[PDB]
């Protein structure tokens, strides 16, 4: 390898230290995984390691390339992130395509390798440390720092930036129609081409970034178009009882924090008296009226619903059995920028951990195609539980911010 | 005079500080000229030298005396100068367990003297270590020094010495790849299954090799034989235990007192299986004063008897065997207390332990079984690095129903079913739909901030009125009372409706127990009962719910 340029000088915001976060415990089988592959990236000049006098600490899991039965290291590097790339949000950012979102058809791509040929600034490196741990305690951890622009780390992209650009230049001359945005170790490539087409034209770039010396182990395709904020729907039934109506008036009483042109008083009128649960009350003239009103009213979006960028996003996930899940992507309460509902294949193969994890992927996916950015999310699930099993299902190069929620949400099925 | 050719680290000082500037003349002639003996002897080996006065920096000197005071100690404050310094990897932040050791044939222990001071100090950070011995009153030059090597109680030292001492070890590891060295802190512990002649030849070739590098090793055998106390444990060739436990008897407890008890029990409960800290903790709930007197309940006193009881007989636990299956078996003990063993053998006991919810004011026992599960998973993981088989007290159907009705996504690992009572059950199970011929109930609960007196009450479908007064509650108790007056008062199969979304709540979490008498009686209502179905209506909003 050659330095092509000298390395980047990367500064912190000044007053901020470097990342100092604790190492997982892990299975002696990932241990043994990231021994190997850190003896190799030894082997070949990415990683060195280091002594005492380097206090900082990032931490590292062993995930799954994809479904390959090769392992991967997967460094976290959400706190170094946060302490630089604020500053490389600014300095070295990367614009966002806002035109993504309207392909018919987009591709992701990963373009991590080629950060490895770009060595990093010597100041820089003693920030990319991260630990190797032993079991029980027995042994210091063993411990690298990278000499060479890290995956993971939201700087690569930014630093790789031009290369990127000029060896994408000649693609994009041919192809001026098809959208190109570069997210972290990850390239996602839109277009309105048939799905033949489509592939093709992903193809012809995969070749034309390989013999520019770029590898992509892709040797998943979304569709964005059909992506927006899904409709709250009302239970149709042909008859009705006083408790259907209870339920009616209660989820319609709760919409009413996001559509506040809803009236439900002609629904109250019907169920007057005290009456049993199961006790069938036809609707009436003034009650049907209110009840198409107040549909016709709910397939509308809402109205002074913007996406902020100076406000983080956050996305909330809620279980509703059976193998689903929705979930709402928003800002401010009751504003919805996003609502959504994830499935699976029902038995005998996915777990809740499972399912919960591929629904965060797919969500954070979603949030970058639309606005560049990650959502954080609140997540139903016990924190050592998922602390402990979320690397199993995790087949994506970056990690979203999270937190943990109690108090059931009574919203559930009303969703 | 063992000089240290090793490699030094580099030591910053924080960015924007300077060496330490702290002068000290005091005090007495006895402590200088006792100074001035040791630091000839410590400039004789290397360990400090003289310096020039231009422009340095100092630190405090004091001088103290250990018992059998034939032999006197000098002591450095080094407390600025670590403030000064920079941040260095953190050591060992905890140690190994025991019960995740593995058996080797011969273990030797080797304590290195002089560690510290056997190992280099980055030259250009020697300055800012510089020190002065005061001259005998009348403002007379004093003697001025400065360390070569790792000073006690230097911030860098401990860290420096770890990878100082690892680099050493690194050549003769290569040569003895089948024999296994641990290290904490100033202490080596070599392990092999080699035989006993070949084994100690391999550990005097060890001592040689150290020595050859100015690390020291104990001449006579090698120091100690098993046990073996370390940490607070006791490790035997074949088997580990605890160091004993000594539970005093006293008329009268303290917070602090309460506090070293509950330590001391919390300590045994990794291998003596039963012990219960639960009601001697909540003694300790108060985190107000610590030299306070609390009296002991008699749940506490029973509680800490069952505890000598316990203790009374010694029990060991066994090592780790990698060829061998590693599994866990719970058992609940009643109050919310949960037990547990972990065990590659039938009898022997790698280790134990307990689980507790401090957290939340209700709960059920499958919850807390699947919280259990996951303590002992992340113990397991870092203890042996894998997870055991789980043998449970639960029935499939019981859990499965649980986890697929359960709003949070939990997971547990292949377990098998173990019939030892107590076990796991549901013990009610709220209807998913209206119950068609059942009495429906209408109820609300009501309270005034001030007075807090309040009132609860129903009206149902066929007529039925009730409104009970109450005192000294809140709205949340009174709309929990209202739930409670309509299990009361109707048959085996009753449709309740509510205006709290709290108590809905409460409810449809299904606890089995709680720290509210009220929710307890509920509890046992709704066990008492065939089919119960609560339904939640919007509050004054006046449709069939409208207040009592
Ligand atoms: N002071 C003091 C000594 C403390 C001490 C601390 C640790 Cl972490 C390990 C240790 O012994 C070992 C050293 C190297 C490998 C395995 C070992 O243990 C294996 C288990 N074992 C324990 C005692 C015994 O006699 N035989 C035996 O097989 C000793």
């Amino acid at each position: 390898p050659i330095s092509p340029i000298e390395t980047v000088p990367v500064k912190l915001k000044p007053g901020m230290d470097g990342p100092k976060v604790k190492q997982w415990p892990l299975t002696e089988e990932k241990i043994k995984a990231l021994v190997e592959i850190c003896t190799e990236m030894e082997k070949e000049g990415k990683i060195s390691k280091i002594g005492p006098e380097n206090p900082y600490n990032t931490p590292v899991f062993a995930i799954k390339k994809k479904d390959s039965t090769k392992w991967r290291k997967l460094v976290d590097f959400r706190e170094l992130n946060k302490r630089t790339q604020d500053f490389w949000e600014v300095q070295l950012g990367i614009p966002h395509p806002a035109g993504l979102k309207k392909k018919k058809s987009v591709t992701v791509l990963d373009v991590g390798d080629a950060y490895f040929s770009v060595p990093l600034d010597e100041d820089f490196r003693k920030y990319t440390a991260f630990t190797i741990p032993s079991i029980n305690n027995e042994t210091p951890g063993i411990r690298y720092q990278y000499n060479v622009l890290p995956q993971g780390w939201k700087g690569s992209p930014a630093i790789f930036q031009s290369s990127m650009t000029k060896i994408l230049e000649p693609f994009k001359k041919q192809n001026p129609d098809i959208v190109i945005y570069q997210y972290m170790d990850d390239l996602y490539v839109g277009s309105d081409l048939e799905i033949g087409q489509h592939r093709t034209k992903i193809e012809e770039l995969r070749q034309h970034l390989l013999r520019w010396g770029l590898t992509t182990p892709d040797k998943y395709e979304l569709h964005p178009d059909k992506w927006t904020v899904q409709p709250i729907v009302l239970p149709e039934k042909d008859s009705w009882t006083v408790n259907d109506i209870q339920k009616l008036v209660g989820k319609l009483n709760w919409a009413s924090q996001i559509y506040p042109g809803i009236k439900v008083r002609q629904l109250s009128k019907l169920l007057r008296g005290t009456k049993a649960l199961t006790e069938v009350i036809p609707l009436t003239e003034e009650a049907e009226l209110e009840l198409a009103e107040n549909r016709e009213i709910l397939k509308e979006p809402v109205h002074g619903v913007y996406y902020d960028p100076s406000k983080d996003l956050i996305a909330e996930i809620q279980k509703q059995g059976q193998g689903q899940w929705t979930y709402q992507i928003y800002q401010e309460p009751f504003k919805n920028l996003k609502t959504g509902k994830y499935a699976r294949m029902r038995g005998a193969h996915t777990n809740d951990v499972k399912q919960l994890t591929e629904a965060v992927q797919k969500i954070t996916t979603e949030s970058i195609v639309i606005w560049g950015k990650t959502p954080k999310f609140k997540l139903p699930i016990q924190k050592e539980t998922w602390e402990t099993w979320w690397t199993e299902y995790w087949q994506a190069t970056w990690i979203p911010e999270w937190e943990f929620v109690n108090t059931p949400p009574l919203v559930k099925l009303w969703y | 005079v063992p000089i240290s050719p090793i490699e030094t680290v580099p030591v910053k000082l924080k960015p924007g500080m300077d060496g330490p500037k702290v002068k000290q003349w005091p005090l007495t002639e006895e402590k200088i000229k006792a100074l001035v003996e040791i630091c000839t002897e410590m400039e004789k080996e290397g360990k400090i030298s003289k310096i020039g006065p231009e422009n340095p920096y100092n630190t405090p000197v004091f001088a103290i005396k250990k018992k059998d005071s034939t032999k006197w100690r000098k002591l450095v404050d080094f407390r600025e100068l670590n403030k000064r310094t920079q941040d260095f990897w953190e050591v060992q932040l905890g140690i190994p367990h025991p019960a995740g050791l593995k058996k080797k044939k011969s273990v030797t222990v080797l304590d290195v003297g002089d560690a510290y001071f056997s190992v280099p100090l980055d030259e250009d950070f020697r300055k800012y270590t510089a020190f002065t011995i005061p001259s005998i009153n009348n403002e007379t030059p004093g003697i001025r020094y400065q360390y070569n090597v790792l000073p006690q109680g230097w911030k860098g030292s401990p860290a420096i010495f770890q990878s100082s001492m690892t680099k050493i070890l690194e050549p003769f590891a290569a040569q003895n790849p089948d024999i296994v060295i641990y290290q904490y802190m100033d202490d080596l512990y070599v392990g092999s299954d080699l035989e006993i002649g070949q084994h100690r030849t391999k550990i005097e070739e060890l001592r040689q090799h150290l020595l050859r590098w100015g690390l020291t090793t104990p001449d006579k055998k090698h120091q100690k034989e098993p046990p073996f106390l370390w940490m607070g444990y006791e490790l035997h060739p074949d088997k580990w235990t605890v160091q004993p436990i000594v539970l005093p008897e006293k008329d009268s407890w303290t917070v602090n007192d309460i506090q070293k008890l509950v330590g001391k029990l919390n300590w045994a409960s990794q291998i003596y299986p039963g012990i219960k800290v639960r009601q001697l903790s909540k003694l300790l709930r108060g985190t107000k004063a610590l030299t306070e007197v609390i009296p002991l309940t008699e749940e506490a006193e029973l509680e800490l008897a069952e505890n000598r009881e316990i203790l009374k007989e010694p029990v060991h636990g066994v090592y780790y065997d990698p060829s061998k299956d590693l599994i866990a078996e719970i058992q609940k003990q009643g109050q919310g207390q949960w037990t547990y063993q972990i065990y590659q053998e039938p009898f022997k006991n790698l280790k134990t332990g307990k689980y507790a919810r401090m957290r939340g004011a209700h709960t059920n026992d499958v919850k807390q079984l699947t919280e259990a599960v996951q303590k002992i998973t992340t113990e397991s993981i870092v203890i042996w690095g894998k997870t055991p088989k789980f043998k449970l007290p639960i029935q499939k159907e019981t859990w499965e129903t649980w986890w697929t009705e359960y709003w949070q996504a939990t997971w547990i690992p292949e377990w098998e079913f173990v019939n030892t009572p107590p076990l796991v059950k549901l013990w009610y199970q709220l209807e998913k739909e209206p119950i068609v011929g059942a009495e429906t109930f209408y109820v609300d609960g009501a309270a005034n901030r001030e007075t807090k007196l309040g009132k609860a009450g129903y009206v149902t479908n066929k007529g039925r009125q009730k409104v009970v007064p109450l005192t000294n509650t809140t709205n949340q108790k009174t709309e929990l009372q209202a739930i409670y007056l309509a299990l009361q008062d109707s048959g085996l199969e009753v449709n309740i409706v509510t205006d709290s979304q709290y108590a809905l709540g409460i409810i449809q979490a299904q606890p089995d127990k709680s720290e509210s008498e009220l929710v307890n009686q509920i509890i046992e209502q709704l066990i008492k009962k065939e089919k119960v179905y609560l339904a939640w209506v919007p509050a004054h909003k006046g449709i069939g719910g409208n207040e009592q």
